[PDB]
């Protein structure tokens, strides 16, 4: 039973490590998505401004 | 000076492996004798070289075997 | 095959492996002798006057120096390999030694020796 | 055969065969002798654990980096690191492989000459070539112009390049980098009660810096917010328990990059040395350099730096120019990817320093045509 | 010991009758018929010495296919040959290493299945496919199918 | 020891489930990020054309 | 030849040849001169009965231990004990056998030097080596790390070890041990009417302590329970009849280990000196020491101590770390089993202090490289 307990412990440790890595990856990619969405909104506004400038000039 | 030691070691490799050659005082007959001795020396040297190459190959093979044993145990 | 039979099976396996190792060593030595003979070619000794012999001896000395330096290089390679294999075998010992201490018992006498010490000259088989 | 693209760096040695996407073996460059006495016999205790092995036994070692600021201060340890890298992390004998080391700009000559002498005498490689760490990072981006800010762990240097013609008079090398940020973080953590002193605990502070710190978009507003609310305090569990809570130390550690007066350095931040490096260039290539600013190196991985730097440069630069900051997700290994690309080129195949050339001119060959 | 186990497995009259005579003499206190733990200990003590019982228990339970405290036939000979160490673990580490490195025909430090079976065919001894699977499982300490030198020495223990 | 082993194995199972969910999230966010990167590239091209026309005018 | 693994200890001398499982001869270390006059002539009365012989004639002797707290206070008696151990309990002349004594940590130098001088001059051994009593107990567990609490009968010491490298600055030696518990039990038995005074009756009190006392999991609850019910009162028959009944003296005697204020000692219990010994270690090896806490020595054989100690340390330690207490069933002879293992090693075979070395440097050789 002691050997069985050791095996269970090591499996749990590996699973937790993978979980932590996945958490970090998701955090990074979600931050990237947020930044890109803000940039896209600003870009739409800039595009409208540029079209207005084209018309007036 | 460890670097000084290395440089003097390679200089001694280039110098001591060079021998003092004396064949111009050895007359034509003794010149033939010296040529025979030099050929024997160079042939023995090549035999030693080949044996060292083969032993190095086998030692590398055993190194690979022991490292693979370590990897299987680790 | 029984336990003793499979022990003899693996023993014959070791025997065939020893045959292969011996033939490998023999062919290795023969082919290396062949290669050296291709390298170590004896030259003609008679018919040459003094000057040609002197030039040939100079060339032989240059080749001796070159091959001696090469032999030094290969000897250094061999020494490095010896050091590395020694380290690897020591790590092998560390991985599966040290804590492999057997139960050294001075009261478990050999069956024949124990029977003799407890009975005199009775035990003679083992 | 294939070339070995090694990259000494300072803090992480990255190596691998030429032509791949990522380095094969990445491990810290530390060599730590044991410091206690040792009572168990036959335990097989070595005299120096190098590489990633000494990051697991660091509890009883005294880790010491062999590369201080780009330059190499302890040649025996560096030789040991190279030997480990070749034989145990790649398992390829160097007698059959060209090598491509990397070196920071404006480094002492003796360092480079000793490096080539070691590679040719001890390891006995067929041919080695030394390249500037910024040109490779420009290779990896697939550009051919642009000004690259390669903020490593040892030294931050800023090499501008146009159309493939490097501008040697506009290289601005600054010695603030990740290590000084680690020391400053370790110094400001003492304001809450946590004292890290041992050279082993510097690694723990480095992990804290990597996982928690971020660069603030605006410094004063963040300082005001962290002093009123408590939405920033992130906790972290030490290697033994006793979680710690980092408050406004989070964005104060990497702020040192933009205000080197925090650690007492006089010079201007990485936001202003880039603008100065641009302004030293000619008047007709400033637009292209403005539009193709490249980030590289490990220390430029802080969350939120590609926006702070753009805001700062836009403040400094003329209002008409467009400021764009290239921050690829593979920033850390950008130099090594570029090194692999350069070593894989056919046009580059005749630039190696062949061994016979070294035998004829000595180690001073590196400063010659074969740069 | 290497010869002792094999000979005593199919022993002739002499030493098997020696064992039977010893059993018949043991009726001065031990009469179980089949040697149990306590009767074995009593017999060993009445011999004139008091060895550490750990050796006896490892003799009587470890190597057995039952390990119930009784004594079987083949394991009694295992005990007899375990008093000394004459079976030399299946040759010596140098010879074993040479045969393994030549066995490692692809030179990768491990024995693959295909070249293993080809060499087994080269052996030419009596063939038992059940024994072949037994050796295969003996070479699975790390359960890769391959036999490295560790498990190679492990199942070569006592190969004489 | 038996009770501890059972608890450890249950913990390992829970961690594995969490890891699977994290994998799903990571893949979804990666796809979204790629889509927005393409959108931003289109934004960039539009801006380039508008800038050129502004210069001409 | 074979080595003699002697282990002086304080209370029980354990000896035997190297390579076995258990010591060959275990007997109390007491030397008792007769005290009465003696009228029978020719009875063959000796002048001093040592070892296990004086535990049978203890009715007319004055037993006195030659080892007080690890240190040796009466060298003639200790020499007599060693002579008995070699010649009568093992019957092997010391002229043909190496010896491996054991010594507590932080003991006076003069004790060790006198020990080696005796072994080399009087008994004239070929070579002897002195080892710290805790490293052996760590050998016997088959570990290579861990912090071992070796609560003997003379002195309790707590040596932490990591990866084979002992930490000399974290050894916490405390002088409370089994003998003080015997004296305290003999002192609290007087609260029921039983008075033991003679040095012979100390042995009877020791037997009571061994057979009846146990360590309570929670002290206050046990004190409350024993004061209401009567389910704890266990009786015991003296060597002459007149059974006695021990009430709440059962768990109050060994409780002194965790509250040394009972016998007036200032220091903290064995539950808190282990935590202090851990906290002096480096921050990166505390998890391993937490997980591999080892118990040894005789006094750690009380029924229920491996749970009380774990509960106490879990209370003190951070909540995340796992606390595990290794308590092998062969606790009493753990040091000697480890000594046998160490003496049986091939790597250790050249560490003995050979006699010619002693002849060249004197008894002060023990402090030198041959430790
Ligand atoms: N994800 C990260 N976040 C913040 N800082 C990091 C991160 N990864 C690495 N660093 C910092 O960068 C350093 C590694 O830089 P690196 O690019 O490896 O230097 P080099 O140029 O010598 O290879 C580390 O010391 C660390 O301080
Ligand atoms: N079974 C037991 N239960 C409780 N205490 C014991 C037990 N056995 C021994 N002791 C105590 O331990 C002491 C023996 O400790 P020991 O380990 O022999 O000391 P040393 O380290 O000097 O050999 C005895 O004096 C006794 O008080
Ligand atoms: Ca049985
Ligand atoms: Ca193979
Ligand atoms: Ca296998
Ligand atoms: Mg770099
Ligand atoms: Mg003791």
């Amino acid at each position: 039973i002691e050997s069985d307990l050791e095996r269970a412990e090591e499996r749990a440790e590996l699973s937790e490590g993978k979980c932590a890595e996945l958490e970090e990856e998701l955090k990074t990619v979600t931050n990237n998505l947020k930044s890109l969405e803000a940039q896209a909104e600003k870009y739409s506004q800039k595009e409208d401004k540029y079209e207005e400038e084209i018309k007036v000039l | 000076g460890k670097r000084q030691t290395e440089r003097e070691k390679k200089k001694k490799i280039l110098a001591e492996r060079r021998k003092v050659l004396a064949i111009d005082h050895l007359n034509e007959d003794q010149l033939r004798e010296k040529a025979k001795e030099l050929w024997q020396s160079i042939y023995n040297l090549e035999a030693e070289k080949f044996d060292l190459q083969e032993k190095f190959k086998q030692q590398k093979y055993e190194i690979n075997v022991l490292r693979n044993r370590i990897n299987d145990n680790q | 095959i029984s336990a003793s039979r499979k022990l003899q099976l693996k023993t014959l396996m070791l025997q065939i492996a020893k045959q292969e190792m011996e033939r490998e060593a023999e062919e290795r030595r023969g082919e290396k002798g062949r290669v050296l003979r291709t390298r170590c070619q004896p030259l003609e000794l008679d018919g040459l006057g003094f000057e040609e012999l002197q030039d040939l001896c100079r060339q032989l000395h240059a080749r001796v120096d070159k091959v001696d330096e090469e032999r030094y290089d290969v000897e250094a390679k061999v020494t490095k390999n010896i050091t590395e294999i020694a380290d690897l075998t020591q790590k092998i010992y560390d991985l599966r030694g040290k804590f492999k201490r057997p139960t050294l018992r001075r009261v478990r006498i050999s069956a024949d020796a124990m029977m003799q010490a407890l009975l005199g000259t009775r035990a003679k088989e083992s | 055969t294939t070339a070995l693209v090694c990259d000494n760096g300072s803090g992480l040695v990255k190596a691998g065969f030429a032509g791949d996407d990522a380095p094969r073996a990445v491990f810290p460059s530390i060599v730590g002798r044991p410091r206690h006495q040792g009572v168990m016999v036959g335990m097989g205790q070595k005299d120096s654990y190098v590489g990633d092995e000494a990051q697991s036994k660091r509890g009883i070692l005294t880790l010491k980096y062999p590369i201080e600021h780009g330059i190499i201060t302890n040649w025996d340890d560096m030789e040991k690191i190279w030997h480990h890298t070749f034989y145990n992390e790649l398992r390829v004998a160097p007698e059959e492989h060209p090598t491509l080391l990397t070196e920071a700009p404006l480094n002492p000559k003796a360092n480079r000459e000793k490096m080539t002498q070691i590679m040719f005498e001890t390891f006995n490689v067929p041919a080695m070539y030394v390249a500037i760490q910024a040109v490779l990072s420009l290779y990896a981006s697939g550009r051919t112009t642009g000004i690259v800010l390669d903020s490593g762990d040892g030294v931050t240097h800023n090499v501008p390049i146009y159309e493939g013609y490097a501008l040697p008079h506009a290289i601005m090398r600054l010695d603030l980098a990740g290590r000084d940020l680690t020391d400053y973080l370790m110094k400001i953590l003492t304001e809450r009660g946590y004292s890290f002193v041992t050279t082993a605990e510097r690694e723990i502070v480095r992990d804290i810096k990597e996982k928690l710190c971020y660069v603030a978009l605006d410094f004063e507003n963040e300082m005001a917010t962290a002093a009123s609310s408590s939405s920033l305090e992130k906790s972290y569990e030490l290697p033994d328990g006793q979680v710690i809570t980092i408050g406004n130390e989070r964005f104060r550690c990497p702020e040192t990059l933009f205000q080197p007066s925090f650690i007492g350095m006089e010079s201007a931040g990485i936001h202003e040395t880039t603008y100065n490096s641009i302004m030293k260039c000619d008047i007709d290539i400033r637009k292209d350099l403005y539009a193709n600013n490249v980030l590289s190196g490990g220390t430029t991985m802080y969350p939120g730096i590609a926006d702070r730097m753009q805001k700062e440069i836009t403040a400094l630069a003329p209002s008409t120019m467009k400021i764009k900051i290239i921050a690829p997700p593979e920033r850390k290994y950008s130099v090594w990817i570029g090194g692999s690309i350069l070593a894989s080129l056919s046009t580059f195949q005749q630039m190696w320093i062949s061994k016979q050339e070294y035998d004829e001119a000595g180690p001073s060959i590196v400063h010659r045509k074969c740069f | 010991d290497d010869i002792y186990k094999a000979a005593v497995e199919q022993l002739t009259e002499e030493q098997k009758n020696e064992f039977k005579a010893a059993f018949d003499i043991f009726v001065l206190g031990a009469e179980d018929g089949c040697i149990s733990t306590k009767e074995l200990g009593k017999v060993m003590r009445m011999l004139g010495q008091n060895p550490t019982p750990e050796e006896l228990q490892e003799m009587i339970d470890e190597v057995d296919e039952d390990g119930s405290g009784t004594v079987d036939f083949d394991e009694f000979l295992v005990m007899m040959v375990r008093c000394m160490k004459d079976d030399s673990k299946g040759k010596s580490e140098e010879e074993l290493s040479d045969l393994f490195r030549m066995f490692d025909k692809n030179a990768d430090g491990y024995i693959d299945l295909d070249e293993l079976k080809m060499m087994l065919q080269a052996t030419g001894e009596t063939i038992t496919e059940d024994d072949i699977e037994e050796l295969m499982k003996d070479g699975d300490k790390n359960n890769d199918g391959r036999i490295d030198y560790d498990e190679f020495l492990e199942f070569m223990k006592g190969v004489e």
